């Protein structure tokens, strides 16, 4: 297994690349978040420029963006929308409110951080976080996806 | 000669090749609205009026005037019904 | 009558947007807006909060236009107290509200342009958007929740340069409203969607609460600018412009008018601006200067006391409205005479603008009911707090 | 009206000119120099007020500038802040406990300017997303680590913005 | 200090807010000539090409 | 025969790749209008950026929803994209660079446009969602109403040349461009192929902040690509038509030996690029019609003037005896 | 039309059963009229000349629960008409039903379901009153000065329901109340 | 449609219940079928279930704390139908399908 | 080699062309200023040392603030 | 509770419903996990900040078992395979990996509760070769650690269960059912939930658990037709029942069988013809009235009908 193993690091390899360099997250705009998160899909930052393309649809999307304060109300079509998204997914959580409920943390209405609803794979901190660093919460998603060893694992399997 | 018909078969089968190819790859790693029916109704007319076009286009040089006068009064009946469809809100989607 | 069921779950038409459409083919007959989907208890929590505390709550109500929400607390406050603010606070206050008047109109008219189809001119006005954004960080240290706007004043002075760098800004933002107007305005594409689209007579207007550009597309001259004036806004000079048909084709253009007005406040306070403190100096609800809480007894208690316990509010309640960039935005302050106000009310524009929805959008087209929320400028964190 | 402007408005109307600047506006921008920041070259523009990461600070001579006055978990408008404090085996008064909830936290400043001794900031860092929750609970150790690693960047906005406050 | 932000001496510098006009655009007239002659003098020259290719 | 499919594959492959460098094109143009950069980083100047998405769309799984039409709903995409493929077996490109020199090659596109509807009216019943199937509903609608126009601006030009052959259309025009007598006709095919396309401002699928869903809602990895990939063809088709009807084909501007010099295959491709970027430009400068304004116009503006163009250039013609 | 004119106006003009207390202050005009007459005060000050009060600016719920009515109903109005702004109030409790004024003005008609909703104040002919911000099913009134900061139940995802659902709450921290009186 | 007046008298109260009684327990087979409840729970077992909370409240005198109580049920009653939160053995707040009590509890913790 | 697979690379070895080199991080982040004016005068970057695996992160604290346009000192002045 | 828990093979059916009940005893549980960091991430969602831990580690590496079980005082093994890799045989994933998890268990020393969660059926005169390695891990653990505890459950029921998810996908398919032994085979499924809270109730007693093998069955017994009769009456489809003789049915699931070994690339796993599980359904499998029933644990199973089949209505 002296050439399995190096043809299987270069399929990998190429399944990351294409996966990192074309994410196609589904905005769930929420609240003030949002609007941050426009500015970053806006001229001065073009997260178009890194291959992202925003997706109407979870069937087109591969990451989720949670950018707001989610309330208990919303809680289950979030869940919904999500458990429509084909595999692979990823989930990012934007902000105080999507990561463990920030301001709103102590009322009556509000889920305390996404992560009771879904699995989040980058929390990226902030009320709202900068334009640039959603940008680099995006980044870091590329780099655990660039981790992944989706063929090798399958072949040991 | 139906000789050029041959290329665009085996160009079919090769097209539907590529397509299953591109699609299997991935499995291994109660309102009726008339208004549809109505623009169907109206396709299928001046489909037929392109199709009745289309001998007379390229025979205009050997019919001359009283070719070209048939086609008019054909139109012309066709438009008549054209006219109606108009005035009765056929045409409008609000 | 079939029911559509149109949430779009996404930024596209305000994130947490929920309509139950009750339709005759593609024509509505009743639109019903199911809300609360971004209720966070935002009253209930300010009972629990200083009146320092609760100031970044109203950041987060319409959080498209920050800090006007910022001055009507802080006026509200003033008022129960009695505050004198200075003259060159005032004006500070008076020139970020029209920054936010402006940063609020260029999301509302290019977000809505975006959702009928003109995609380029959002990115042209979010690049707008970004410069004022700076001026934002600058002054608080945040692009968008500044909580600059405190009773009694400001939170700090300008930094040094600031104002040229405003006046710069000015000097060419004609020609940038002049770019979107050129490519909306005579189109003809953009007058049919949005000409004899929701419209809204002066007594329906007034019968369902509405206010600011809502109300004024109906041709009535209501602007609490002028009718209630606050801050230095008596001394400005500025037109109020009002619709003649109360369609959605004139609330744009009232909407970019009201953009080239705030234009020319913002040079006028440019220019007006006075020297001299920036906070009040009643030494019960003023923050000392570091250098005196490391050098005064007295300065250093009344630190101490600040940002602890708070100042105290005597017992009364009123009722106090500005003209935020989304219409009349009030605030019923109840006070009990202790440092947490007892109840907290915000009125909100949005909240009767949507509930408006259903006798604009009466007999229209599917198509045109995004275009008749883009038209009333509905942030869902106001109207559900 | 007049047979001269019916045809102006027949002619404009069937000739689509109003599209034609549409057209021509559009193109003009093309050939113009773009504004987008080459990230992560290179970096959109900060002030030295700029809120972003909690540190906290010490003296020169490495000793902590926290006294445990509690005066930022008072004025915390999230209660992000939690403080345990005693009597150290010198005598002074210092923290046992600080620990700031990142994801309570809505990044307002008001810790900052209730401090007396300047010992919590927010620095300027914003980079610091993470891929777990439990790494976003920042303890007394983390934020000492923050203020250590960008110590020089902090003293010099202080310096800049202590003739404002 | 005694230093604050501020106008320089004299104000800044005066701004427009109102609208700029803009007269760009040939006539209906000009536009509609143009359009009558290139049909008539193209079909004449189409019959040309069509003796030519029979 | 044996080398038959040879030829076919170079037309396809290049095909395939021209497309994932129009939507490469679109997005660079776009962007650039709006004083941004659009990919850029994957890849020497986001040169990579289509192969990256298409791999990433290879790899994506597929849902094929729990529906009762699975096959139907499946074929879909494939029908649509065979469709948008089959076109170009009649498209010359110079002199003699044609697969199938069709005698009927004018009325064989015209019916390949009529069955392009399929794919979207199939795609929606077959998704099991009201919004899917409305918006089917109304593109497949559009699409008919718009082919009634194109039919008969295809009428005109088989009148001016007198004969079904795409290469002759083209070599009818040694004379003068057929884009000079009949530039309304042109401006009216250029809307009539934007409203064929179901393209800016006529793109109803994706009005999705408008209310409006589309027809390929429910489709996910290569089906949706499918889709993707067949409208992007046809946008491609609708500008070589363009170019052969009206603009003379692979024939030189002006009858000099200047001109002459450089392939024809090269001022065909130039004409091309030039329709492509209008429609990138239009996509970029205007705001989109409702469902109703577009049916209206289709029906009530170009309509009436197709059929008038088609009466004034037949009757003048057989007037002075200039038929061919 | 200051507010010393409508203070003056008012006493000389309405029925005197209608109003209880009328307070005259930099704080607002304010007339406090009994539940059974707010109806009839607030179509008078509609429709009258010299009043013209076109505008409810909204209607909001005090809790005081101290007094044995202890919800105090607050309708903030205005006159464009005449560039005046009054406030009219009335006292309720848990079970005394209230007259509705969506026929008076129609924007009434979701402050009063935010009213219900927030307080537990019912409304007399009110076309459709139902809870309009708290989640489905919410139990309890959270404007309440008794109602718990943080209620009752909390959310989350189950997986071996595969679905979103309701638990009584349990906080990692819990609110932490500072006494500073 | 609207919401009516408090009744006069307990014989406007107690025909006001008898009409919420039977509207809800009317809508029994909508939510069998909603919760999927066939092999779950009888409909007798969900109607005496009702009944058991009328009559839990047999002892109310005043009618304006009836009218209350009605309201608030076929608000309970609108939310289980048009919202429904399924959860497995309960819908919304009822539960569905040799020692005395001191020790059991005093096992349990320390506070009863 | 890494300018083909990685245009974001690709863009700042353009855009380096004809810059000044102001100094250099104990990472060996070499810093760059053009004194022009295009995006309102503000052209100041960083070429990371790794052409691969580069992070934002890796700017020390004495670079970020000249990065940032937070301040006019350089990496250099605020160390010494 | 205190309990620090590193259950092995808790990312496949089992597991999700093992760690949702051990969460909410307030144990913390740590998750081996071997391949894409993906598998355990449904897992982190149940329990609170913390509490659930998956981490990386290698079946056939001692370094890396005794990594994950350093800081455990129970450990629970749910490891095992239905049918056969080209890298796994039977006794290599259901007897060889439990074997030695209790040897590490053994040099740990500080575990207080092991349990195994072996098969009822597991015997060794048994046709079908995963039961007979079942046995075996049966004894080697009880060898290597005579105080663990073994849970025997039956076919489980659940939303991600191998019997009628492949049936009703066959069925949607096809159009019809087959049975593998006309339909005779006696067998007593068991809901999933139930499953994990005998092994629960097994960490929560006094001590009596210990050293006893639970036979685990649902209340009632089926026959293999009667089971393929619920999920018809679920799925709203037509019975269309066509029957199939076991030689044939050794027939087509002889391939896979016999190719597993010799091709180099890995191969589909079988549904419904599985060669291993066709030889188990000769015999009916049942609890032994001798043995040890959910009742001596405190907990009564529930019925088939209704809850544990409600994941069938997304098949209509
Ligand atoms: C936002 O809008 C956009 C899309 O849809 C929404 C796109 O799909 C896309 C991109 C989609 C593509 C580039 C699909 C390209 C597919 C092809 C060119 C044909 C196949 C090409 C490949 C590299 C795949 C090769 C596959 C094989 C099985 C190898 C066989 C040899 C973009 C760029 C986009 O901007
Ligand atoms: N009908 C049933 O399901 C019944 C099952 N049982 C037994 O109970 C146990 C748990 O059942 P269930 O959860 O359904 O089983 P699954 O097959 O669904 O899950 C098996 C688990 O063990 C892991 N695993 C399997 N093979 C290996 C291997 N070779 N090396 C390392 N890890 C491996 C898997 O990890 P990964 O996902 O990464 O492969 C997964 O976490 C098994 O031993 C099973 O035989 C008892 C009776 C009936
Ligand atoms: S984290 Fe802050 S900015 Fe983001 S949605 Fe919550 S309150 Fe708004
Ligand atoms: S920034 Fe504000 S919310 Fe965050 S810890 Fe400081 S005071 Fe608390
Ligand atoms: S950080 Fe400052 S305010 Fe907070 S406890 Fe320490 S000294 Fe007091």
């Amino acid at each position: 297994s002296k050439a399995a193993e190096f043809v299987i690091s270069k399929v990998d390899d190429l399944m990351n690349w294409a996966r990192t360099g074309s994410i196609w997250p589904m905005t769930f705009g929420l609240a003030c978040c949002a609007v941050e998160m426009m500015h970053t899909g806006a001229a001065r930052y073009d997260l178009d420029r890194f291959g992202i393309i925003f997706r109407p649809s979870p069937r087109q999307s591969d990451c989720m963006i949670v950018a707001g304060t989610l309330t208990n109300k919303m809680a289950p079509a979030l869940r919904k929308v999500y458990d429509q998204m084909p595999e692979p997914r990823w989930v990012i959580s934007m902000g105080s409110c999507a990561n463990g409920g920030g301001y709103y943390h102590y009322s009556y209405s509000v889920v305390r951080g996404c992560d009771r609803i879904v699995p989040v794979d980058i929390y990226v901190p902030g009320c709202p976080p900068t334009a640039e660093a959603l940008l680099y919460g995006l980044l870091q998603l590329q780099k655990k996806i660039n981790r992944r060893k989706d063929f090798l694992h399958w072949w040991n399997k | 000669m139906m000789l050029e018909f041959a290329p665009i078969f085996i160009y079919l089968v090769i097209s539907l090749l590529v397509s299953l190819i591109l699609l299997g790859v991935p499995f291994l790693f109660s309102r009726f609205d008339i208004r549809f029916y109505l623009v169907s109704i109206l396709f299928l007319i001046f489909d037929l009026e392109v199709t009745f076009f289309f001998p007379w286009a390229v025979s205009l040089n050997k019919i001359d005037l009283f070719g070209f006068w048939s086609m008019m009064a054909f139109l012309f009946i066709l438009t008549i019904g054209f006219l109606y469809e108009w005035k009765r809100g056929a045409l409008d989607w609000e | 009558n079939f029911t559509l069921n149109f949430g779009p779950q996404h930024p596209a038409a305000h994130g947490v947007l929920r309509l139950v459409l009750e339709m005759n083919g593609e024509v509505v007959e009743r639109a019903e807006p199911h809300i609360g989907l971004l209720h966070r208890g935002t009253e209930k929590l300010i009972e629990y909060k200083t009146y320092l505390q609760a100031l970044p709550y109203f950041d987060r109500l319409d959080y498209v236009s920050m800090m006007a929400q910022e001055h009507a607390y802080s006026l509200a406050v003033e008022k129960l107290l009695n505050c004198e603010v200075p003259l060159r606070a005032q004006y500070i206050r008076v020139l970020f509200c029209e920054i936010t008047r402006i940063l609020n109109h260029l999301l509302a008219l290019t977000t809505h342009a975006m959702d009928v189809g003109a995609l380029t001119p959002f990115l042209w006005a979010f690049e707008e958007r970004e410069k004022l954004l700076e001026f934002y960080e600058r002054v608080s240290g945040a692009r968008m929740h500044a909580s600059f706007i405190r009773p009694g004043g400001v939170a700090q002075d300008l930094p040094l340069g600031l104002c040229r760098d405003i006046d710069s800004f000015t000097q060419q933002f004609a020609s940038r409203i002049d770019e979107l107007e050129e490519m909306l305005t005579g189109n003809r594409i953009w007058k049919q969607r949005l000409v004899d689209i929701g419209t809204v007579t002066a007594q329906q207007a007034k019968d369902w609460g509405f206010s600011g550009v809502m109300l004024r597309g109906s041709g009535v001259c209501w602007d609490l600018r002028r009718a209630a004036p606050y801050d230095v806004y008596d001394q400005l000079d500025f037109d109020v412009p009002v619709g003649t048909r109360g369609d959605c084709y004139d609330r744009y253009c009232i909407r970019i008018e009201e953009m080239r007005q705030s234009l020319r406040i913002i040079v006028q306070c440019l220019n007006q601006m006075p020297s001299g403190m920036i906070k009040a100096d009643d030494r019960k609800l003023c923050p000392p200067s570091r250098c005196r809480m490391k050098l005064s007894m007295e300065s250093l208690i009344h630190h101490f006391e600040l940002y602890t316990e708070g100042f105290s509010v005597p017992a009364s309640s009123t009722y106090t409205a500005v003209e935020a960039p989304k219409g009349e935005f009030g605030v019923f302050l109840v006070s009990n005479g202790s440092n947490r106000p007892y109840r907290c009310k915000i009125r909100a524009p949005g909240f009767a603008h949507l509930q408006g929805l259903d006798f604009m959008s009466k007999h229209h087209m599917l198509a045109d009911v995004v275009t008749i929320i883009g038209t009333q400028d509905i942030v869902f964190g106001e109207v559900d707090r | 009206k007049d047979w001269n402007t019916v045809f102006e408005r027949s002619i404009n109307t069937l000739f689509l000119t109003e599209m034609v600047r549409g057209l021509s506006l559009t193109l003009k921008y093309f050939f113009d120099p773009k504004v987008t920041i080459n990230y992560p070259f290179e970096k959109g523009p900060l002030s030295p007020r700029f809120r972003g990461e909690h540190a906290l600070r010490r003296y020169p001579t490495g000793e902590e500038r926290c006294i445990a006055c509690k005066l930022c978990e008072a004025v915390c408008p999230a209660q992000a802040i939690t403080i345990e404090a005693e009597e150290r085996e010198d005598g002074s008064r210092r923290t046992t406990r600080y620990d700031i909830d990142m994801t309570k936290c809505i990044y307002c400043g008001f810790c900052q300017e209730a401090c007396p001794v300047d010992a919590i900031v927010e620095g300027p860092n914003f980079e610091f997303a993470t891929e777990t929750h439990e790494e976003l609970l920042y303890d007394k150790e983390k934020l000492l680590e923050n203020g250590d690693r960008w110590e020089t960047e902090i003293a010099e906005n202080l310096r800049s913005e202590s003739l404002y406050r | 200090p005694l230093l604050q932000d501020g106008p320089p001496p004299g104000g800044f510098a005066p701004v427009r807010y109102a609208r700029r006009i803009s007269n760009t655009g040939p006539s209906a007239m000009a536009m509609f000539l143009a359009v009558s002659g290139a049909f008539a003098w193209g079909m004449y020259q189409v019959g040309q090409g069509n003796k030519i290719r029979r | 025969y044996i080398a038959v499919p040879a030829e076919i594959l170079g037309i396809i492959l290049p095909l395939l790749l021209g497309v994932a460098f129009l939507v490469l094109a679109e997005r660079k143009v776009m962007a650039f209008v709006q004083r941004r950069k659009g990919p850029d980083v994957v890849g020497s100047f986001g040169l990579l950026q289509p192969l990256a998405d298409g791999l990433k769309l290879i790899l994506k799984e597929p849902i094929s929803p729990s529906s009762a039409n699975f096959f139907l709903f499946r074929m879909a995409p494939v029908a649509t994209f065979m469709l948008s493929l089959v076109a170009w077996a009649v498209v010359p490109f110079d002199y003699g660079m044609v697969l199938s020199d069709l005698n009927i090659g004018l009325l064989y596109l015209f019916a390949i446009s009529s069955l392009g509807v399929y794919g979207i009216i199939i795609a929606g019943r077959s998704s099991n969602s009201k919004y899917a199937f409305l918006g089917a509903l109304r593109s497949a609608a559009q699409m008919v109403s718009y082919e009634v126009s194109i039919g008969l601006i295809l009428i005109t030009v088989l009148i001016c040349v007198g004969s079904c052959n795409l290469s002759e259309i083209v070599m009818a025009q040694k004379q003068i461009w057929f884009g000079i007598p009949l530039f309304p006709v042109l401006v009216m095919f250029f809307i009539s192929c934007l409203a064929e396309t179901n393209r800016a401002p006529f793109d109803l699928p994706e009005a999705e902040a408008e209310l409006v869903a589309g027809y390929n809602v429910e489709y996910s990895s290569m089906g949706f690509a499918l889709f993707f990939l067949g409208e992007y063809a046809n946008m491609i088709l609708m500008s070589g038509l363009c170019t052969l009807f009206f603009l003379g084909g692979w024939l030189p501007i002006l009858d000099l030996p200047i001109f002459k010099k450089i392939p024809g295959s090269i001022w065909f491709s130039i004409k091309v690029l030039f329709f492509l970027f209008l429609y990138i430009w239009v996509r970029a400068a205007f705001p989109r019609y409702r469902y109703d304004q577009l049916m209206g116009l289709g029906w009530k503006v170009f309509l009436p003037l197709s059929l008038a163009w088609v009466v004034s250039v037949s009757g003048l013609l057989v007037t002075f005896q200039w038929l061919p | 039309m200051d507010n010393q004119f409508i203070f003056k106006y008012s006493w000389e003009t309405l029925p005197k059963k209608w109003v209880k207390k009328m307070e005259r202050s930099e704080h607002g005009n304010r007339f406090d009229t009994n539940t059974d007459y707010l109806f009839q005060l607030l179509c008078f000050l509609k429709l009258h000349t010299y009043t013209r009060v076109q505008v409810l600016i909204d209607i909001c719920g005090v809790d005081y629960p101290s007094r044995k009515r202890r919800f105090e109903v607050v309708y903030n109005l205005l006159s464009t008409r005449y560039n005046s702004r009054i406030r009219v109030q009335t006292s309720a409790d848990e079970v005394t039903r209230i007259s509705s004024v969506v026929s008076l003005f129609p924007s009434a008609g979701w402050w009063e379901r935010e009213v219900w909703d927030m307080f537990g104040v019912s409304f007399i002919n009110h076309p459709d009153l139902r809870r309009i911000l708290t989640d489905y099913g919410f139990e309890g009134h959270p404007l309440r000065k008794d109602f718990p900061l943080s209620g009752y139940v909390q959310v989350r995802y189950d997986d071996p329901e595969k679905r979103v659902v309701s638990e009584p709450i349990e906080m990692t921290q819990e609110f932490r109340y500072f006494d500073f009186a | 449609i609207g919401v009516p007046p408090n009744s006069a008298n307990l014989t406007e109260a107690r025909r006001r219940v008898f009409d919420f009684f039977r509207a809800a327990c009317r809508s029994i087979p909508t939510i069998m079928d909603i919760y999927n409840l066939q092999d779950v729970v009888a409909p007798s077992q969900l109607r005496y279930a009702i009944s058991a909370q009328i009559r839990n409240n047999a002892h109310i005198t005043d009618p304006k704390v009836i009218d209350l109580l009605i309201f608030k049920g076929m608000e309970e009653l609108t939310d289980i139908v048009d919202h429904a939160k399924q959860r497995h053995h309960i819908i919304g707040q009822y539960v569905v399908g040799g020692k005395t009590d001191f020790l059991k509890n005093f096992y349990t913790s320390n506070y009863f | 080699m890494r300018c083909l697979p990685d245009g974001n690379l690709l863009q700042t070895k353009i855009h380096n062309i004809g810059a000044t080199l102001v100094g250099v991080d104990k990472f060996g982040n070499k810093y760059y200023q053009k004194l022009g004016d295009t995006q309102y005068g503000r052209h100041r970057w960083v070429e990371y040392a790794s052409k691969d695996r580069y992070n934002a992160s890796q700017v020390p604290a004495e670079w970020h603030g000249w990065l940032h346009f937070i301040t006019d000192h350089t990496g250099d002045e605020l160390l010494s | 509770s205190g309990i620090v828990a590193t259950v092995f093979g808790a990312t496949g059916f089992l597991g999700r419903y093992l760690v949702q009940q051990l969460a909410k005893m307030g144990s913390q549980v740590l998750v081996p996990f071997r391949g894409s960091e993906d598998s355990p991430r449904h897992l982190k969602l149940m329990g609170d900040l913390g509490q659930v831990v998956p981490m990386k580690f290698d079946p056939r590496d001692e370094d890396s078992i005794k990594a994950v079980m350093a800081k455990a005082n129970v450990v629970i093994n749910l490891i095992g395979r239905e049918y056969e890799t080209r890298n796994f045989s039977f006794e290599d994933a259901n007897h060889h990996i439990a074997e030695k998890l209790a040897l590490v268990a053994k040099e740990h020393g500080g575990i207080m509760r092991y349990i195994q969660v072996s098969c009822l059926g597991a015997s060794v005169s048994s046709p079908s070769r995963m039961l007979r390695a079942k046995a075996a891990a049966e004894e080697a653990v009880l060898n290597a650690l005579p105080e663990a505890t073994i849970m025997r459950p039956a076919t489980m029921i659940g939303t991600e269960d191998r019997i009628l998810n492949p049936w009703s996908m066959f069925v949607k398919k096809y159009g019809f059912l087959p049975l593998i032994g006309g339909g005779t085979t006696k067998f007593q499924p068991v809901y999933v939930v139930d499953v994990a809270a005998a092994i629960v109730a097994a960490l929560k007693d006094d001590g009596s658990s210990m050293g006893k093998t639970y036979e685990l069955g649902g209340p009632d017994v089926f026959t293999t037709h009667e089971l393929a009769e619920i999920m018809y009456d679920m799925i709203r489809e037509w019975p269309r029942y066509v029957k199939l003789p076991f030689p044939i049915a050794k027939a087509m699931a002889a391939p896979r069988d016999f190719m597993v070994n010799k091709v180099p690339f890995p191969l589909p796993s079988p549904q419904i013809f599985n060669l291993d599980q066709i030889n188990a359904l000769t015999t009916d499998t049942l609890v032994s009235d001798n043995a040890l029933k959910f009742q001596d644990l405190d907990l009564v199973p529930h019925k088939l009908k209704g809850y544990p089949v409600e994941f069938l209505i997304q098949y209509r």
